[PDB]
């Protein structure tokens, strides 16, 4: 009568994974059963606990898995939210992780075959082990963390070191919206005008370039509201815009432009006409 | 995708597919020159590999990509939005980075991304599109398809779907009687509504309990409460 023959089932109901927090005496652990295998359809979490204002640096000594339908996932919040920060899957070595928090969490999902070997963890505590040296001698801070005194600051090359400084110094200042408002520039350290008292058509579509938007559509001033260090732009011969600074001056105006949206997904295709 | 009808060719410029392994995977949409968006969900435990993807620009038959429409890319760097977990599938956006620019041409245009303070009242037209199956049970290996269904509110989303934590960060769409789901098949695909002759994006394919059931609506990923994070690195 029993259909089924006399064999023990999988029967692996819920997770049935082991320790969940520990903290900085133990450092390397196993999942299940690192020689041989870990059973299936198996869900186990591990916390990582620190001290306040320390980070959390993991590392793995050994890491062979499967193809993609079994991934570990390592989260930093598991409180009232996280990141994804890294996933790792797959054969072959991975990278170390680092948190920015003083918790980590660390997640195992895995399917209903193909076992593995399983991994091994590396515990390392320390004061700003993913943040480089700060910089020195008041030099300017990269997202690198190189340290440089002044080749940057929108300069008129790319001599830093990082080569990614495309950081633009205009901004609007009050305006309306985000395509209207008061043009600012910053030679050095300090926000200001660009002198519109010889504004051209070219100079504002320039400008509107320089911000990510389309040509000069407004350019009509109105009045000097500001008195800020008022320097001095002109047309060059060449593509680039020379900025002079000519501080303490009088009878100024500022610049107010209202440049036009970009070109964007608008059904520009020649499609034929239906003679219906 | 399912219950549409067939689109022609530039209908949809910024529609655009991505391969992996030599077959079709999910749909991705044309942000800027050098950058796509598509659903999180479909890239996921595939990131340490960005290699192995194919992008493609104009797709629109599967026929063969010989004409001179068709421009092979490679994937350099793929963003997953750390505001995921896979167990609430909540805010399910990737980024990917195209290894060089393509220049805009007639049959290629990128998305217009929805500005602050917009706000879409439900029971407004929007339009879908995909190359996902029709028949639930096949695949599909013709021209790009496309579709029309209403927008609808997150409390008659819960009241439809009680099975779900629906929350603020996800739209639904999709008729009451059914008849027309586009969540089966390409999960990547973009939700597209116009203002004034102007298309913007509404939101991104997610998952879907099952597709043509009555009172079934879709499942969308909010895009404006996501526009800062995209043009952080639109660059
Ligand atoms: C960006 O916008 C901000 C605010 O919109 C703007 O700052 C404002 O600047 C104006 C002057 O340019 C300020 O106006 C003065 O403010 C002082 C101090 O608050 C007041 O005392 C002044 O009142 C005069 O008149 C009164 C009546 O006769 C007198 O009793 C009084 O003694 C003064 O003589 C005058 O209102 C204004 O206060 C600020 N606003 C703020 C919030 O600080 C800024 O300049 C704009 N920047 C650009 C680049 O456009
Ligand atoms: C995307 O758009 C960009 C620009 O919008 C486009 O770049 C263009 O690439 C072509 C490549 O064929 C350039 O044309 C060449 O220009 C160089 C400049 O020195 C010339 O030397 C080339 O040949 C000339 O000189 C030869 C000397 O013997 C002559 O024999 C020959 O007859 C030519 O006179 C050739 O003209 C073109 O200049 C750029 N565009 C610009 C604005 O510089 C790019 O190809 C587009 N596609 C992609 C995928 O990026
Ligand atoms: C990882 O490191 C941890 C330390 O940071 C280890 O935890 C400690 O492990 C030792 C080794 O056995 C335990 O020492 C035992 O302590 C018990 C007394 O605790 C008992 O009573 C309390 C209630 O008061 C009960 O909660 C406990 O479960 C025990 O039943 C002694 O009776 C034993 O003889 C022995 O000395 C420590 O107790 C334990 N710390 C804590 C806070 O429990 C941990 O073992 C390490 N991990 C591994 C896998 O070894
Ligand atoms: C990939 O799919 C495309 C569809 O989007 C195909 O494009 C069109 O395919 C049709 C097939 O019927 C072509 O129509 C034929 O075109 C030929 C012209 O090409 C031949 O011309 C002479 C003969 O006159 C021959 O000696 C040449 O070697 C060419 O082979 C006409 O002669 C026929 O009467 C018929 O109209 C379209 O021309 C074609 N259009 C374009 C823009 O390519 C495409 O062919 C498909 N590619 C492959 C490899 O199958
Ligand atoms: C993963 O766990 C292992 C287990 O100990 C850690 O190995 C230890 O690593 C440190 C730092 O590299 C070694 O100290 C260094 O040794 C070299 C000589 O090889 C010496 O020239 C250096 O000045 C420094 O003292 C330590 O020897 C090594 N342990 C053993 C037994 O060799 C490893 O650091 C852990 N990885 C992480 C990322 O935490
Ligand atoms: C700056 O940007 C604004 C965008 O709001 C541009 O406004 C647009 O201007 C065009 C051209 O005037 C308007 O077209 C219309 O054409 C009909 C044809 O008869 C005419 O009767 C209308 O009076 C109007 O000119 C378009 O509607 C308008 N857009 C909006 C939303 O009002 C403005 O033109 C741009 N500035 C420059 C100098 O191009
Ligand atoms: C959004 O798209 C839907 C498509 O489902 C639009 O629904 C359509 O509305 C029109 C106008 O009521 C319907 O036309 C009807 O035609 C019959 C033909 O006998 C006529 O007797 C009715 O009085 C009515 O005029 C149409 O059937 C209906 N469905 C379609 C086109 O599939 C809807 O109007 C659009 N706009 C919204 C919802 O704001
Ligand atoms: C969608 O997600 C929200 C938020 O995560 C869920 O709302 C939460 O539901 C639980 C019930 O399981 C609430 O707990 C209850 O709170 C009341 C407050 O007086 C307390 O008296 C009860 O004893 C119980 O603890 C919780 O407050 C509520 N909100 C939050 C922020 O957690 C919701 O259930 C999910 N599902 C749906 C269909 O909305
Ligand atoms: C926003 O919606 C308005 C609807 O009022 C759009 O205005 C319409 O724009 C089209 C062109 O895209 C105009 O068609 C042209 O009309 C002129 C005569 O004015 C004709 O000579 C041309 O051959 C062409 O047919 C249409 O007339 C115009 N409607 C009105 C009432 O002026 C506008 O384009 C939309 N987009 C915006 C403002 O960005
Ligand atoms: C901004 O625009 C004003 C207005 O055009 C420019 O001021 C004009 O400057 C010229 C320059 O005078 C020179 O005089 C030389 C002989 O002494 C002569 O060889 C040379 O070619 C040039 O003419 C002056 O003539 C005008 O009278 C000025 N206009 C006014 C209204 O005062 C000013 O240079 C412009 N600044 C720029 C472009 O940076």
């Amino acid at each position: 009568e029993p259909t089924l023959v006399p064999t023990p089932p999988p029967e692996l109901p819920t997770d049935c994974g082991g320790p969940f927090e520990l903290w900085e005496p133990n450092t390397t652990f196993s999942s299940t059963n690192f020689p041989n295998s870990y059973p299936n359809l198996a869900f186990c979490v591990w916390i990582l606990n620190a001290q306040k204002g320390k980070n959390i640096q993991l590392h793995f000594q050994e890491f062979d898995l499967e193809n993609i339908n079994d991934v570990v996932e390592i989260r930093d919040g598991e409180e009232a939210d996280s990141l994804l920060l890294a996933v790792y899957t797959g054969p072959g070595p991975v990278k170390d992780v680092f948190s920015t928090t003083n918790r980590m969490t660390v997640l195992l999902i895995t399917a209903d075959v193909l076992a593995r070997g399983g991994f091994k963890a590396n515990f390392t505590t320390g004061y700003h082990l993913g943040i480089p040296e700060p910089c020195k001698a008041d030099h300017f801070q990269c997202k690198n963390g190189e340290c440089v005194p002044l080749v940057n600051l929108c300069d008129g090359h790319l001599h830093c070191e990082d080569g990614s400084d495309e950081a633009d110094c205009v901004r609007f200042f009050n305006g309306t919206t985000n395509n209207n408002g008061l043009v600012r520039f910053r030679i050095q350290s300090i926000w200001h005008t660009a002198c519109a008292e010889n504004w051209t058509t070219q100079i504002s579509n320039d400008v509107c370039q320089l911000l990510g938007l389309g040509s000069g559509n407004s350019s009509k001033p109105i009045f000097p509201t500001d008195g800020g260090p008022f320097v001095k732009l002109n047309t060059a011969p060449d593509g680039h815009l020379i900025l002079t600074p000519s501080q303490q001056c009088l009878q100024d105006s500022l610049i107010r432009l209202q440049c036009n949206h970009k070109s964007c997904g608008k059904k520009l295709a020649a499609q034929d006409i239906t003679p219906k | 995708i399912v219950g549409g009808s067939n689109a022609k060719e530039g209908a949809w410029p910024w529609v655009v597919g991505l391969y992996y392994g030599g077959r079709l995977l999910c749909g991705a949409s044309l942000v800027s020159s050098d950058w796509l968006v598509s659903a999180a969900a479909c890239v996921y435990g595939r990131n340490l590999e960005p290699s192995k993807w194919t992008a493609i620009l104009g797709l629109h038959m599967k026929s063969n990509l010989t004409s001179p429409q068709t421009v092979p890319r490679l994937i350099d760097e793929i963003v997953i939005n750390p505001h995921y977990n896979r167990r609430r599938k909540d805010n399910a956006i990737a980024m990917m980075h195209l290894e060089f620019k393509v220049n805009y041409t007639d049959y290629i245009q990128p998305i217009c991304l929805p500005e602050e303070n917009q706000v879409f009242p439900p029971g407004r037209n929007c339009s879908i599109a995909g190359w996902g199956t029709v028949v639930y049970q096949g695949t599909t290996a013709n021209i790009l398809q496309e579709a029309d269904v209403p927008l609808l509110s997150n409390e008659r989303c819960q009241q439809q779907m009680p099975e779900y934590n629906i929350t603020e960060n996800m739209i639904c769409a999709g008729y009451e009687e059914g008849g027309i789901d586009s969540c089966q098949g390409d999960a990547g695909g973009p939700l597209m509504c116009q203002e004034n002759n102007r298309w913007f994006l509404a939101g991104v394919t997610s998952f879907g309990y099952k597709c043509a059931l009555p009172n079934r609506p879709g499942v969308y990923a909010r895009v404006s409460r996501f526009t800062e994070w995209i043009q952080s690195f639109l660059h």
